[PDB]
């Protein structure tokens, strides 16, 4: 996952 | 396959702008390679006169 | 005396104290180097001393550990490693203690740490250093100066080590850097130091960047420093976002969509220069990578295989957002500016050109309304931007649907080349030159051809920034007209083309443009000379008396320059003088290639006298020697067998061109001249060849000359064998032994930079064998008995061609030359070759691989060789 | 907290  | 040239980008990309990338050294090496290729073609033409294919 | 006062005297403005203190410091470094280093470490580690003395102390350590010359750097690291381990431990302790013991922000201790670590991390003599740096960064108990200096030391280290050593320790310094780069650190100097450190610590982080959960964290933490209010942090974060895109394509699918697109677009629209520049450079790199992937996707599809890596088409999908920004950026130009100054307006043009060559036919419906609405606009920035945006899109799409645009765009550009503003004139000249280069038949069209020539002849007299752009348009136009007539005019050379009515005065204006006093600006003299060469080379048969006039003028100038050499005084005089001589020599070559032989006989003695005098009087300088040798080679080629009247005066200069092996390009030109010379003079080269073969064998004997000289000498041995014939038997055994030794050499398969050299040397050896066989064979209808001096070597030659036949990787010239050697061996001897060629099957594989190949000479020579072989086999 | 490390 990637949460910028 | 291989990797292209990189260098520092304010000098690297600047030779793609207008006619900046045509200094005397680049024109000289182009004059080297065409001069080599015509000699190569001359030898290739001159050889087949002996063998008659 | 304490060294602190000596350093304070060294900083002082008076040289009467400075030179004495400097010589005392040098004598302290010479008298006992480690004691001096220990005392300077003691000075540096003390918080009570003045900061100027501490920085001046650290300067000597930084100078001692590192240098810019690499061999000096190597022996400096070696002289560090020669010191006893306890004293090295003392200075290691003091320099590592110094971090955090300074209130100023630039510090010498980080670079001292970097030099110390660079001297001995490949030998593992300091294991504590990386845990100490990681512990200093990771400790929650404040001290911002220590944290900043440690992160700067890590960033200093990561750019100086060979990366193969830091691949061992890449798990801990990444932890330190990403701890330092996080969002919760209050000091922006710490964030800036960690952001500048990650840009270096990136090439050896491949195993970390391959794992999914680590690269997610790295991308998330880099995507937070682009939103920092400091702006230096913004620049430093975008600067390695670009590098991550450059190095790790095909990982970027997760991030490019819901993150990097918005960041890069919003960076492009900024009003700060260094922040918009990186947003341009990111998409420029994307346009490079997506073109290389398409090249390989075509190459693998020709062989029917799927390619290794597929493309994702980001640039083609981002066009409608990129183009309205890129067009608008072109107007941001100052009323006074410099040519060499890189700026966002200058970057947007190169990005638009790359986008045109990448996306091809789809770019025009997004660009064309801008040019259409801003070609007529009473403001020079928008008109200049419209002309530049029209000129960028030429190389991309299909010419068959691109020529109707420029057909009706020509009368606007004819008017726009005579504008009040200089900048619009320069851009108009550039777009006219690209029109001639890329779409040549749309310019030759005679509706606008005479006003176009009038505009270019008028514009040859203007400002130096636009005359140089006019000259390349002239150079392209000459080739366009010559090729258009050469299609029509049958067999040899065109008799009359489009520019033959105007060749006179065009040539005269170029000869005027050469002698401008302001010719040093914007490559004016050199571009005029290149245009003159290109126009003289592509002339018709109608234009010959003008070529006679130019030959007279060029030889007059060349005679003038030989008297000018004593008036040289400064370095810039030599820099301009060598350029003038090189351009004159190349123009003389292009003149000699075109003139008729009956007129070429008349200028030959003064040409060779001037070339000999410029070879004698000039003190080397390489380039004029190369150009003199190549000019003599073209003179030999055009003069033929009549050259031998000049030979005995030329022989010592040929010898000193061969004997001087310090520069390899002059001796490469010399051996090419030897090949041309024997090929021209045929059987008359007998009394001159003993010194030539002796010098060639001596050049083969030396082991420190460049590797590229070695293939040419074997080929010119084949050429002198073909020229001499029956008198080669006195050199035959020696050259056969050297050919055996050359063929018995091999090199590793691991690098294509060695495999290409191996292929080149193999081609040279095969050419030499064909040369000696055809030379000893003779010119008569029956083979001479002197071929039987080669007959023990035929099994060796067949084993050698079997050995190259066994390999799986070939340049096509290798099989093309090998088929010719097989044909020569078939013609050379009787039926005894059959029981040797029947034993090896890979040559019979190669004689089919040559015919199935696409390169034509391999097909023809393999067909001839297999015809001779089948003729020999059927005669049972 | 340092929270993350590479290994
Ligand atoms: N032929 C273009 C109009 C155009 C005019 C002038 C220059 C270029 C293009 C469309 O319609």
């Amino acid at each position: 996952a990637f949460s910028f | 396959m291989s990797t292209n040239e990189n260098a520092n980008t304010p000098a690297a990309r600047l030779h793609r702008f207008k006619n900046k990338g045509k200094d005397s050294t680049e024109m000289r090496r182009r004059r080297i390679e065409v001069n080599v290729e015509l000699r190569k073609a001359k030898k290739d033409d001159q050889m087949l006169k002996r063998r008659n294919v | 005396m304490e060294l602190i006062t000596i350093l304070e005297k060294t900083v002082s403005p008076d040289r009467l104290e400075l030179e004495a203190a400097q010589k005392f410091l040098e004598r302290a470094a010479v008298e006992n180097l480690p004691t001096f280093l220990v005392e300077l470490s003691r000075v540096l580690a003390n918080p009570g001393n003045s900061q100027v003395a501490r920085v001046a102390a650290g300067l000597q350590i930084k100078n001692s550990l590192t240098s810019k010359d690499p061999d000096i750097k190597a022996q400096y690291q070696q002289r560090w490693l020669a010191i006893d381990a306890n004293a090295r431990r003392e200075v290691k302790n003091y320099v590592l203690h110094t971090l955090g013991t300074e209130t100023y922000r630039p510090s010498s201790a980080s670079q001292c740490v970097a030099g110390i670590a660079c001297a001995e991390i490949p030998v593992n003599q300091w294991p504590e250093l990386i845990p100490q740096l990681v512990a200093n960064v990771t400790n929650p108990n404040s001290t911002e100066h220590m944290k900043e200096s440690t992160l700067e030391a890590i960033g200093y280290i990561c750019q100086d080590i060979d990366p193969e050593q830091l691949q061992d320790k890449s798990n801990e310094i990444l932890t330190a850097i990403i701890q330092g780069m996080r969002k919760e650190e209050p000091s922006n100097n710490v964030k800036l130091a960690a952001t500048n450190a990650l840009l270096n610590s990136l090439e050896f982080t491949k195993a970390n960047f391959d794992k999914e959960s680590e690269r997610h964290f790295i991308m998330q933490v880099v995507c937070e420093a682009t939103q920092c209010p400091d702006t230096r942090v913004r620049v430093a974060a975008l600067q390695n976002l670009v590098k991550i895109m450059s190095l790790y394509y095909q990982y970027m699918e997760t991030y490019m969509g819901p993150a990097l697109f918005a960041i890069t677009i919003e960076a492009m629209k900024s009003d700060i220069d260094e922040v918009a520049l990186q947003g341009i450079e990111f998409w420029s790199n994307v346009c490079d990578e997506e073109m290389d992937l398409a090249i390989e996707a075509s190459e693998a599809a020709e062989q029917g295989r799927p390619p290794e890596h597929t493309s994702k088409f980001y640039a083609k999908g981002a066009l409608q957002y990129l183009v309205p920004i890129l067009t608008q950026t072109l107007t941001k130009q100052d009323e006074n500016d410099d040519d060499d100054d890189w700026n966002p307006c200058k970057a947007a043009g190169v990005c638009l050109m790359l986008l045109a060559t990448c996306c091809e036919d789809d770019i025009v419906p997004h660009v064309l309304p801008f040019i259409k609405e801003h070609i007529k606009n009473p403001d020079w920035r928008y008109r200049d931007a419209a002309v530049m945006a029209f000129g960028c899109i030429l190389e991309g799409p299909e010419p068959s649907q691109l020529k109707p645009l420029v057909i009706q765009a020509m009368p606007t550009l004819i008017e726009l080349m005579k504008d009040p503003s200089v900048v619009v004139r320069d851009t108009a000249a550039w777009t006219v030159g690209r029109i001639c280069e890329l779409l040549p038949e749309a310019a030759i069209n005679d509706v606008y051809l005479a006003p176009l020539l009038q505009c270019l002849i008028e514009g040859l007299s203007a400002e130096p920034r636009v005359a140089s752009n006019v000259c390349w348009a002239f150079s392209s136009l000459a080739e366009a007209a010559y090729e258009a007539a050469d299609v029509a005019d049958d067999q040899e050379e065109p008799a009359t083309y489009c520019l033959s009515s105007s060749f006179e005065l065009i040539v005269q204006k170029l000869l005027e443009t050469t002698d401008r006093p302001d010719g040093h600006q914007n490559n004016l003299r050199s571009s005029a000379y290149e245009s003159l060469m290109e126009i003289v080379k592509n002339s018709a048969k109608d234009c010959y008396p003008a070529v006679q006039k130019t030959t007279l003028v060029i030889m007059e100038r060349l005679q003038q320059v030989l008297q000018m050499e004593s008036h040289i005084q400064s370095t810039s005089d030599r820099i301009q003088f060598n350029d003038l001589q090189s351009l004159l020599c190349a123009t003389l070559q292009n003149v000699l290639r075109k003139v008729q032989h009956q007129d070429a006989l008349q200028i030959s003695d003064v040409v060779m006298a001037s070339l000999l005098r410029m070879f004698q009087s000039t003190a080397g300088s390489g380039g004029v020697q190369e150009d003199a040798l190549m000019a003599v080679s073209t003179l030999v080629e055009v003069l033929g067998g009549e050259f031998l009247k000049y030979m005995e005066a030329f022989k010592p200069f040929l010898g000193i061109g061969l004997k001087n092996y310090a520069e390899y390009q002059v001796c490469l030109a010399a051996v090419g001249l030897v090949g041309d010379l024997c090929r021209a003079l045929q059987s008359n080269i007998i009394p001159f060849c003993d010194e030539v073969m002796q010098l060639l064998l001596e050049n083969l004997g030396n082991e420190n000359v460049h590797r590229s000289v070695k293939p040419q000498i074997l080929s010119v041995f084949g050429d002198i064998a073909l020229a001499i014939g029956g008198e080669f038997k006195k050199y035959l055994e020696v050259v056969l032994n050297t050919l055996q030794q050359a063929s018995q050499a091999q090199v590793d398969k691991s690098d294509y930079d060695m495999v290409d050299y191996l292929n080149e040397l193999r081609e040279s050896c095969l050419e030499a064998y064909t040369g000696i066989v055809q030379g000893l064979k003779g010119d008569q209808e029956n083979v001479h008995p002197d071929v039987m001096l080669v007959q023990p070597r035929v099994e060796f030659i067949l084993s050698f061609i079997d050995h190259i036949a066994g390999d799986e990787d070939h340049t096509d010239g290798v099989v093309a030359c090998a088929a010719g050697l097989i044909g020569d061996l078939c013609t050379a001897f009787g039926k005894d070759v059959l029981k040797l060629v029947e034993a090896r099957p890979m040559i019979h594989e190669l004689l089919t691989e040559g015919r199935r190949s696409k390169t034509n000479k391999a097909k023809t020579l393999a067909r001839w060789a297999t015809k001779e072989l089948r003729k020999l086999k059927n005669q049972a | 907290k340092p929270a993350f490390s590479f290994g």
